[PDB]
């Protein structure tokens, strides 16, 4: 239940850190200065994280979305996909130098001249489970269209990457809206969120919509997430300068309940969501500078972490004007599976990027 | 001059302290009568 | 005629009547076809052609009655139907041919029944000997007289029903008890001869809505019993229930009407009124809009209600001039009120609503005429009734009219009207007059500013305004004027006033933006750092309200002026992350995304902005498309010229 | 830089389709800032109208029956009290 | 309730945007921004490709944005056919259309009808006026970028064509505005639309103003621009297609008294979600068709001011090798907008009424009324 800080790198980037992602080998971060940074997870007992860090300039307009795919084919594959503020979907292959452990970045050209003329916003890697034979990649564009690809690492063991477009899914409304978030389930479901509070779920097998949802100034959808095991969809959406979380059962699309503390979960907007490996705990990152952990079955808060004070009764306090008494905070949060991070092994891990241009790591005790 | 206008004319802070140092049919019917 | 073609029938009858100008039937048929054509034109929406055809019909009727010395009930009924057009189109009531009408009414030989004349008090002699009589009253009297001269009891019943209908029209138009009593008398006489009429019952029920709800409820039930396939009687019942504050009955009846007979705007208007009574605003607004749209232009009550609702919803809402949807709604309301004035001019409430709407739309030329008409109406009303309470409304309208002259550039007239209004309202001591006092002070100060740049009385009026109230926008305006003066002491005092407002009250965005602008223009590199740090710590709510992105603009300007680097794009990146579907955000980041975001109705854009977006693709096809959209755009023509 | 001069320049163009690229390049900031923030205007903005502007018969909604030309279930004190298909009647409030 | 069904298509007809279309008894002509005039035969057999019966001519490099055809039986046997186009540089150009007996091929023969002085003006719009017992001669009207309107009289005669300038009409406002529209009525009236929302009516015989309508309530200077003016063939009605900011509106005016009748709207009063591009009356004048930037053709009943039916344009309605679903930048053309629309008389496209329109996907489409 209690979480303890492990490592902290301050002033890691020169601009806003919009997204973070991780794998068994490293944690990858993207910033508004157009750089990708790789943080080696296999850190020592007490070492400054910037020692094991590697940077690479990607685009002039900056980056806001990033995701990494790691798998063993037959061969070790590690591939990073990122999105630029200009609308470019960019792919890089991550390799390790044998002699000096230096990290090598290799750009890949997977899109033809016709596909490189779209404006992409969000992306998500789909790992190959027992149900799915090949890896898949889903992305959304500024016009509300969702694209589905298949990734083939080999040809006909020769390394020859290829992205094959399965098809597209159009937005459920006319006029179309901005597709802000996307997710893919291990069972074969795709969820897409929009700026007006609408969530659409489609089928991966045949690529047609299943049903639709609707969730006042701001009502944008910030994050849609699937439970790692079971039928459950968690949605983070905005009230008027307030953050809300709602759960759906995801078979016929029935609302289950919302998460609230003394019906809002955060004083400010909720920025990100992250289930753990078991799916019994959910973490929320808010623009009030706090992380809140919830119990999925009970639908009750477990604990709260403050990014402005290490010392650790919890209420949503606002001033006379209606603004939160807590200063702006976390952009993104992510769980790291047990054994991913080296330290004093048998506990879940966590990563966090804040407005202070710092990245923080936590371990459960 | 209208009757209303004649009657009317017959009847007739720290912010500020900082500025100190600076119709037809009836006529036709009558005419045709 | 009976199937739709009138021009061919009119030509045939005119050719027939030319060489046979001795038979009554030919001229009577010509009059009938002319009347039916005029009524069809009125129903279609051709008001000026309708009144022209009505005048021609009246001239032909005068010819028939005088020259041919012929009389018949049909021609009198035709004349009565024609006379209703002048009352309905009240904007053209001054074109009524009074000479022809009086000649027609004098050339007849009428016996005269005093039973209705005792209550009516309408006669040829009384109509002729009239002093200070309005045009509409004379028109209604002529209609009643035309209905009164149409002299087993079926014809008598129809005659009395026609008289009652005319009296009801006069009672509704002029709002006087004698006409209501005469209408009730006529309907009672008509019912005693033929009860199974189903339209004298409706008239009787309308005539006695206010006198007795029981009698009015007995009607609209007999009328439905004698004729069940109609939606008007149920609407009358719903309105009677609404007048008696019975919301459930009216709501049930209106729901039944909506279910049975959709595409009729009256049930939707009734439900809008019902929901407005129950304290619901959004649903009432939706119902008002639906009722306005369904009726095309056939209902003026729908137009008036829609305009009033639009004005009410956007009068203290904190709107911005750059909101395209609000401008669209205000333009729609202005057009609806403009079409309303062709049938019901000289209405004070609608005139005031139109004046406010035109003031918000910066259309001062039409506002001048509307204000002049309103002032004339008020003066005439005071002449008729000498109540002294008219001065307060007179002074408020004078303040309005002073505001109008300011936008037209007539500063002396603004000073005159504002001085008069201040003189009347000097007693004040009421919240209603506080707004007028503030308006007069603002108008006097700005007029003295623009008129030869006379600053002492300007300062006096601004001192009075500050004493009356210490508001944010007033302080911003005073600071702007003082800065525009240009002297060092004035700039110092304006900055000091803004800072003292910030200290006395809470922090604000508009005042901070003005201080930032002053610092940028004067180039105070010492205060610019503090301004920058204050502008970078806005709370989320203020960023949500700032939907036009003035703060990121000023932040980027200050950043590029101070650090001389491309750091000012980070604020735009964060604004894009928070609000990815905003048109103003993507201008500095990516123009391809900005073009796609406003292409297929995703965002509301104008033709000039779309043309600007097209020409920025830098190729011949897009430049040609953008120049086709706006050929008067200088940039499009320059780009096309530079293509070759 | 008048539009007429630019159109007169266009008339000097004289004779396969080609999608040519334009050569046009797509103090000023001070003028924009002064116009947006610090220029007093002759016409009052909506902010001040929000402070100085104040917003100002059921028989008018009905329809009068047309003229007629004919030439060429319960009760109480005698009065009906309940309409057809209804259960209450009228009750003033 | 009328029903319209597609009869013939042609995808990728031009290399650039097709801005105008016009038709006569013998053929249909279109002009585009690539500088070509294309002639499409109206007497096309069923299940035949329109592109096979096509002929092209290169006119100007800057591109063309207006076109009109004048075909008449001048003498007892003489055949007359003229096409007038305005280019993007502001030139007014005339061509003669003839055919051989050997192979029925179209011949384009240029005409020099303007004098030296008149060639220094930049022209925007044009319109042809045929003689139908109103006057003995044909007429041509055109507007320039300075707000002026020009009226000519065309004498076919021995083949010696001459354009005689009847006179000019100047704009009713100072400073002058842009004259974006023009039209001619059979009764002899001229309507000119401007970019500020003002339309002016003038007499053909005496060249004097009669009316001056204003349809704008503007806070933005040019957010109310007039795009199309059309006279009713039979009555005294005038249709105005103008811009409300972000919307498209159609307003009806009567020319006998100068009154605003009303507006066309579908369940504010707006006819199209986006701007309305063109208008067209049928032969009887009882049906009005409007083209919108939202990619729809809407048919209205003029008598009742009510919509009859709607046609939706899709890029997939075209030969699968002539489908343009994406433009040169990557934007989607799933629902392309319509630039122009025109009604065709009965017996032209071989009986009942026909219709033609040009869309944003460089396609020209023909429809006919069922029944």
């Amino acid at each position: 239940k209690v979480f303890i800080a492990t490592a902290n790198a301050g002033k890691a980037h020169d601009a806003d850190i919009f997204s973070v992602s991780a794998c068994n080998s490293f944690t990858v971060s993207c910033s508004g200065d157009g750089y990708l940074k790789v943080w080696d997870n296999k850190l020592l007992d007490n070492e400054n994280p910037k020692d094991k860090s590697y940077s690479h300039f990607v685009h002039k307009s900056g980056l806001h979305h990033v995701d990494v795919l790691q798998a063993i084919e037959r061969f070790e594959l590690c591939l990073v996909a990122t999105t630029s503020f200009s609308g470019d979907l960019l792919f890089y292959r991550i390799t390790r130098e044998d002699e000096t452990k230096k990290v090598i970045f290799e750009k890949l050209d997977l899109l033809d001249s016709d596909m490189k003329k779209h404006s992409f916003w969000a992306l998500k890697w789909g790992a190959s489970n027992d149900r799915l034979l090949s890896h898949r990649l889903v992305a959304t564009d500024v016009k509300g269209t969702t694209y589905i690809w298949k990734f083939h690492p080999f040809a006909d063991l020769n390394w020859s990457p290829t992205l094959e477009l399965q098809g597209t899914v159009e937005s459920p409304m006319t006029p179309s809206q901005f597709a802000t978030s996307v997710d893919i389930s291990e069972r074969g479901l795709i969820a897409t969120g929009f700026n007006n509070g609408t969530v659409q779920i489609s089928e991966l097998s045949t690529l047609r919509p299943l049903y639709n949802f609707e969730s006042n100034n701001s009502n944008s959808i910030r994050s849609v997430k699937f439970s790692p095991q079971g039928s459950l969809l968690a949605i983070a959406h905005d009230s008027n300068s307030f953050g809300c979380i709602t759960l759906y059962e995801t078979e016929f699309g029935e609302r289950i309940g919302s998460l609230s503390v003394p019906e809002f979960a955060h004083s400010s907007w909720v920025m990100s969501l992250s289930f753990n490996d078991s799916g019994e705990t959910l973490c929320s990152a808010g623009w009030d500078g706090k992380l809140r952990f919830w119990d999925v079955k009970t639908k009750e808060r477990i604990t709260t972490l403050n990014m402005h004070c290490d010392d650790i009764e919890d209420i949503l306090a606002v001033d006379e004007h209606g603004d939160s008494l807590a200063e702006p905070g976390v952009f993104d949060v992510k769980f790291l599976k047990k054994g991913w991070r080296s330290g004093m092994d048998l506990n879940e891990s966590l990563c966090c990027v804040c407005l202070d241009r710092s990245i923080r790591w936590f371990r459960e005790a | 001059m209208s009757l209303l206008e004649q009657l009317a004319r017959k009847r007739i802070s720290k912010s500020a302290s900082l500025l100190e140092r600076l119709v037809s049919l009836s006529l036709k019917l009558s005419a045709l009568k | 005629c009976d199937v739709g073609e009138y021009l061919e029938s009119l030509d045939i009858l005119e050719k027939v009547c030319q060489e046979a100008a001795t038979e009554e039937s030919f001229q009577i048929g010509l009059v009938e076809v002319l009347m039916r054509c005029s009524l069809d034109l009125y129903s279609q929406g051709f008001l000026l052609k309708s009144v022209s055809i009505a005048k021609d019909t009246i001239e032909r009727i005068k010819i028939i009655i005088s020259e041919l010395k012929c009389e018949n009930q049909q021609v009198w009924i035709y004349l009565s139907q024609v006379l209703r057009l002048f009352i309905w189109i009240e904007s053209k009531v001054d074109t009524l041919p009074v000479e022809s009408l009086v000649s027609i009414f004098e050339n007849s030989q009428f016996s005269g029944s005093e039973e209705i004349d005792s209550v009516d008090n309408i006669k040829i002699d009384t109509l002729l000997d009239s002093t200070t009589d309005d045009n509409v009253s004379i028109a209604c009297k002529f209609l009643i007289l035309a209905s009164k001269y149409s002299v087993a009891g079926t014809v008598r019943a129809s005659y009395w029903y026609n008289i009652g209908i005319s009296e009801l029209t006069a009672f509704i138009t002029l709002k006087e008890p004698q006409y209501r009593d005469a209408a009730i008398f006529a309907f009672k006489k008509s019912i005693q001869l033929q009860s199974n009429t189903s339209e004298t019952w409706i008239g009787l029920g309308i005539a006695t809505m206010d006198i007795n709800f029981r009698v009015s409820q007995h009607c609209f039930i007999k009328a439905t019993a004698l004729e069940p396939k109609a939606t008007n009687t149920w609407f009358n019942l719903a309105m009677l229930g609404l007048k008696k504050k019975d919301t459930e009955f009216a709501q049930q009846v209106l729901n039944k009407l909506q279910s049975l007979a959709p595409q009729d705007s009256s049930p939707w208007l009734g439900m809008a009124l019902i929901l407005e009574e129950q304290g619901d605003i959004i649903g009432s607004s939706k119902l008002f809009a639906h009722s306005f749209i369904l009726s095309n232009g056939r209902s003026k009550a729908a137009q008036f209600m829609y305009a009033k609702n639009v004005l009410e919803n956007h009068i203290n809402n904190g709107d911005d001039e750059r909101d395209i949807e609000t401008v669209e709604k205000l333009t729609t309301a202005s057009i609806a009120l403009e079409q309303f004035f062709k049938k019901s001019p000289d209405s004070q409430f609608a005139l005031q609503c139109a004046l406010l709407t035109l003031e918000r739309l910066h259309h001062y030329e039409n506002a001048n005429e509307l204000a002049n008409r309103l002032i004339g109406i008020l003066e005439k009303k005071f002449e008729k009734t000498q109540d002294e309470r008219e001065l307060f409304n007179f002074a408020i309208i004078k303040g309005q009219f002073a505001r109008i002259h300011l936008g037209l550039g007539n500063f002396e007239l603004s000073i005159e009207n504002a001085d008069l209004s201040q003189g009347i309202i000097s007693e004040s001591s009421d919240e209603k007059s506080m707004k007028t006092k503030i308006s007069n002070h603002i108008c006097l100060g700005l007029s003295y500013f623009f008129l030869n740049d006379f600053d002492q009385t300007l300062n006096q009026f601004q001192e009075l305004l500050s004493i009356s109230k210490d508001s944010k926008h007033l302080v911003v305006l005073i600071a702007k004027v003082l800065y525009d003066v240009g002297e060092s002491d004035t700039k110092e005092i304006a900055l000091q006033e803004l800072t003292e407002y910030i200290a006395t009250s809470g922090a604000d965005l508009l005042v901070t933006l003005t201080i930032a602008a002053m610092s940028i223009l004067d180039d105070k590199r010492e205060d610019l750092s503090i301004i920058l740090e204050e502008l970078k710590a806005l709370p989320l709510s203020k960023q949500i309200i700032d939907k036009h992105k003035d703060a990121p603009y000023l932040i980027e300007e200050i950043t590029k002026r101070l650090y001389r680097n491309d750091t000012g794009k980070q604020v735009w990146q964060r604004s894009a992350y928070f609000f990815p579907n905003n048109l103003k955000v993507w201008e500095r980041l990516d123009k391809n995304i900005q073009r796609r975001i406003a292409s297929n109705g995703q965002n509301k854009v104008t033709a000039e902005e779309m043309s600007k977006l097209y020409c920025e693709s830098k190729n011949l096809r897009s430049i040609q498309r953008g120049m086709f959209l706006c050929p008067w755009n200088v940039t499009a023509v320059k780009a096309l010229n530079e293509c070759f | 830089s008048s539009i007429q001069e630019l159109y007169q320049s266009l008339k000097e163009i004289t004779n396969l389709f080609e999608d040519r690229i334009t050569k046009l390049d797509f103090k000023h900031a001070n003028d924009i800032i002064k116009d947006r923030f610090l220029r007093p205007s002759n016409a009052l903005p909506w902010s001040l109208l929000d402070m100085v502007q104040d917003v100002p018969d059921y028989k008018e909604l009905l329809k009068v029956p047309d003229p007629i030309n004919r030439t060429s279930h319960k009760d109480g004190q005698g009065l009906f009290d309940i309409p057809e298909g209804m259960n209450r009647g009228i009750k003033p409030m």
